[PDB]
């Protein structure tokens, strides 16, 4: 952010060499001040009036309180300060000389000084005490009554105690004495008299200058990121909307710091936040049933499918129940149904939530049971007495989806196995992602490899030796058995969670089950909230799937932390068919850069499968023929402008040699785009595999000679029946 | 296991070398349609594919011969993907290049030491249009490139 600009470099020296004899006397920081208002200082040539490009009718002259004293008759005036938003001082100079009666140049530092008053120190921070009682020093502190050329017509009452009691009614007034008082600390002639009239304001100066102004320097500095960022409300209030347990949380906010890596999760059910802490399995792979946020059985995931979120959709439960029949069907021991006994503060939470209300009483067989009601209409529910057991019925009055009707049945909800013991379950901490330091991972690599791959000395084999070794213990995810598809070092911070949420007290096993969702390629979900916690130990809960995107950009990838995202992302996702956007640089450079062979025939091979029909048909005609002796000729021009001998040449002929192998693509394509009958499918993309190659041998222009075009370049050329000297031409064109 | 669509291309790029029109392409033929789709098996490598199946003019491969025989080392790499994430990692700033100023930078983060010379020297190395930067392809190829 450059703060001074020269208008006219018209004058020589004695111009030039005057702005700087200006400036090389104000106080640097006191420009840092200035910069960091968004400032600009302009210095210009003969542009006294209203000339200026910038001194036109914004925000002019309202109030009359103008130089040292008053005069407001700007039109003669060489220094001016554009006053409402972003800080403007503008001067311009003549001729010789500022410095025999240097009361002129005091002008474009007071005229300066209302930059920081206002600003500066008198009350950004506020009046502090310190000009607050500084000011005070009218005349009570040192025998110095002498504030004459600083409170006049405003002040000059010496006759009241100039407190808070007087001294905000006027803030101008005392802007009027700051700058004066700055004028006149750095006016290159009378520095003594603000040492030998003020015996404070000089002080306060220069303290300022001793240190003062690289104060607020650093305190608008400082501001200056806390004030634009990613709007993410970070401490507690995230935690709020995390749904995790907070002992949890806390208990995370430490492995994030001794390892260092970011930990983002995904929306966990506040329904279950609590079922957690209390000691409740969680949902791992095996399961796909529904939860729900209803009824008793609300954060539990019920074996009646018809008791989760998808009450009604007869197939969604039709195809729901069929879910956990086969969860047990299939894992047999470790994944079953057990009755629901809702203890006793759940019953009192789900209370004040509002999802059930404990009310009048009954009797059966004998034993107790306290009455739950809900405002749904197909079942009625009743918990136990003895054990807290929970029961449920169709309505003598209403039927079940898929057309039952029954008395009162214990509600059963899913069970995993922990330690022997079938366990209910809800929601699990689904991660969203894990960013590791960039030197974490160094910290996975056995000692000797990354060393037998170092101590190389192919210049370049070093280097895929390396991003191997990164790609190798950083990147790669292999499958699994039963953490669903992640990295290995994500396996091993997937334990670490779990252990650290034990020696909290959890008893329900892990609480973190399989790796990353940027790796659910299959059914990817688009989260828009997401909680992460720094390598610091900071709650932070984004807002958009944007702004996740973008506090990811800015902390993360960025910030020399290993990230990858979903593989599914930008594409349409095979199981739930679902696309889902996120900014892949490596596509922001397509739009540049001229594909490979292999890109082309691909793109080709897809079109066939498309339109029915292929570039070229399998037939007698000739012109078919023709066409694909064609497409075969541009799939070598292309594969040729990658060539790795091009290494054998120095960067100047590099490009030259690639542009014209380019040009030549350009070629037999505009060749075949005025061919016969090719399908416009193809019309079309070779009408956009020209826009490729023109960038591209663009791109490779403005590298080294930018005043020739392609369109131009291109007609230069001849392209008939002899190439020999055309490349010969080509070089000249570039001369 | 080739996806159908993974079959559209090894023909597409098959017949589109097959010169005289049939159904089966020569030893050079099949080089050049391996190489045009993003590979190439050694002078030598080129043989023992071809070779193992000898039911024609002692030379030539069909369009199966050629399909069945991209398993061998097809059926296993999945390689692809990691080292374009591998870049999108290097390539620190989103620009869809890889400058020597990022490259060293990771590159010491990872643990390593490069001097100054010796990362104008990869990046001039691995730039094969001479544009100073390293993109998406000319990275794919200095990698895989055996
Ligand atoms: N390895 C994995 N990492 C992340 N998500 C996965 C993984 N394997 C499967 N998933 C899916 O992530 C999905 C998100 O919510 P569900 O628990 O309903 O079902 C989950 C799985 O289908
Ligand atoms: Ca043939
Ligand atoms: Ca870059
Ligand atoms: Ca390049
Ligand atoms: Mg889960």
């Amino acid at each position: 952010n450059n703060l001074v600009k020269t208008e006219f470099t018209n004058e020589t020296l004695d111009k030039i060499q005057q702005t700087q004899d200006l400036l090389k006397k104000i106080p640097k920081d006191v420009l840092e001040i200035y910069s960091e208002l968004g400032g600009e200082i302009y210095f210009t040539d003969i542009d006294l009036v209203e000339h200026k490009e910038l001194q036109d009718l914004s925000e002019e002259e309202k109030n009359s309180m103008n130089s040292r004293g008053e005069k407001v008759p700007f039109a003669s005036r060489f220094v001016f300060e554009k006053k409402r938003e972003t800080p403007k001082l503008i001067i311009n100079i003549k001729d010789y000389a500022i410095n025999s009666e240097q009361s002129k140049e005091v002008y474009y530092e007071i005229g300066k000084g209302i930059s920081l008053d206002i600003i500066s120190k008198d009350k950004s921070l506020d009046p502090e005490f310190l000009n607050l009682i500084k000011s005070l020093s009218d005349d009570s502190d040192s025998s110095d009554l002498l504030f004459s050329q600083k409170f006049k017509e405003k002040l000059e009452l010496n006759n009241k105690s100039i407190d808070i009691n007087f001294i905000k009614e006027n803030l101008t007034e005392f802007q009027h004495a700051f700058s004066l008082a700055f004028s006149y600390y750095f006016a290159p002639d009378h520095r003594t008299v603000l040492e030998l009239y003020a015996p404070d304001m000089f002080e306060y100066m220069n303290k300022l200058e001793k240190g003062g102004f690289e104060k607020i320097s650093e305190s608008l500095k400082k501001e200056g990121v806390e004030k634009d960022r990613i709007d993410v409300l970070k401490g507690e209030k995230a935690l709020k909307a995390s749904g995790l347990v907070p002992e949890h949380a806390d208990a995370f906010k430490k492995i994030a710091r001794e390892l260092n890596t970011y930990i983002l999760f995904r929306p966990v059910n506040k329904l279950a936040t609590n079922l957690i802490k209390s000691g409740v399995a969680t949902k791992g792979l095996n399961v796909h049933g529904k939860s729900s946020d209803w009824g008793p059985v609300a954060g539990y995931i019920p074996f009646d499918q018809d008791l989760s979120k998808k009450h009604g959709q007869q197939l969604a439960v039709e195809k729901g129940n069929l879910e956990n029949k086969k969860s047990i069907t299939e894992h047999e021991g470790e994944i079953g149904k057990i009755p629901l006994k809702l203890d006793h503060l759940r019953i009192e939470e789900l209370k004040e939530n509002g999802i059930i209300l404990k009310g009048k009483k009954e009797i059966d067989n004998g034993k107790k049971y306290y009455l739950l009601e809900s405002n749904n209409q197909v079942y009625e529910f009743r918990i136990s007495d003895e054990n807290n057991e929970v029961q449920y019925k169709t309505k003598e009055g209403k039927i079940t989806v898929l057309g039952e009707k029954f008395n009162w049945r214990n509600i059963e909800v899913m069970a995993k196995n922990v330690e022997g013991v079938l366990k209910p379950l809800t929601a699990d901490y689904d991660l969203f992602a894990l960013a590791p330091s960039l030197t974490e991972i160094k910290k996975q690599i056995p000692q000797k490899e990354w060393d037998k791959v170092v101590n190389t000395p192919n210049s370049l084999e070093k280097q895929k030796g390396v991003t191997n070794l990164l790609i190798k213990y950083g990147i790669e995810r292999k499958p699994d058995s039963t953490k669903g598809t992640l990295s290995n070092w994500q396996k091993q911070m997937l334990d670490r969670l779990n252990e650290a949420v034990k020696y909290t007290g959890y008893t329900g096993g892990d609480v973190v089950n399989h790796g990353t969702e940027q790796d659910n390629e299959e059914f990817p979900e688009k989260d828009n909230e997401i909680f992460i916690i720094n390598p610091e130990g900071e709650f932070i809960l984004t807002k958009n799937w944007e702004m996740t995107g973008r506090f990811i950009e800015k902390n993360i990838t960025g910030k020399d932390y290993l990230y990858y995202f979903n593989r599914s992302y930008n594409k349409i996702a095979p199981g739930n068919k679902a696309y889902i956007e996120w900014t892949d640089p490596i596509t922001k450079a397509k739009i540049n850069t001229i594909p490979t062979s292999a890109e082309f025939i691909k793109n080709l091979s897809s079109i066939r499968r498309s339109s029915n029909v292929g570039v070229y048909k399998d037939s007698g005609d000739k012109d078919e023929f023709a066409k694909k002796e064609s497409v075969k000729k541009i799939a070598g021009y292309l594969s040729d402008y990658y060539n790795s001998a091009n290494h054998i040449f120095s960067q100047e002929k590099k490009r030259k040699i690639s542009i014209f192998r380019g040009i030549q693509a350009y070629n037999e394509i505009e060749n075949v785009l005025k061919s016969k009958q090719i399908a416009p499918e193809y019309k079309n993309y070779f009408q956009y595999l020209k826009e490729r190659i023109t960038n591209q041998v663009q791109l490779l222009l403005t590298h080294q000679k930018s005043n020739i075009e392609f369109k131009l370049l291109y007609k230069q050329l001849n392209f008939t029946e002899n190439e020999t000297d055309n490349f010969e031409v080509f070089q000249k064109i570039i001369d | 296991q080739l996806t159908e669509e993974q079959i559209a291309e090894f023909k597409e790029a098959f017949s589109l070398f097959d010169k005289d029109g049939d159904g089966t392409i020569t030893t050079k033929e099949l080089g050049t349609v391996m190489r045009s789709l993003g590979q190439n098996p050694t002078e030598a490598e080129l043989q023992d594919m071809i070779n193992e199946v000898d039911a024609d003019g002692n030379g030539t491969i069909d369009f199966p011969e050629f399909l069945t025989m991209m398993a061998r080392k097809m059926k296993d790499t999945d390689s692809e993907e990691e080292i374009r994430e591998a870049f999108r990692v290097f390539d620190k700033d989103g620009n869809g290049y890889i400058s020597a100023a990022e490259l060293r930078h990771v590159m010491t983060n990872l643990g390593e030491k490069l001097t100054d010379e010796e990362v104008d020297q990869m990046i001039r190395e691995a730039d094969i249009d001479g544009d100073g930067q390293v993109n998406y392809e000319e990275f794919v190829q200095m990698m895989t490139a055996k």
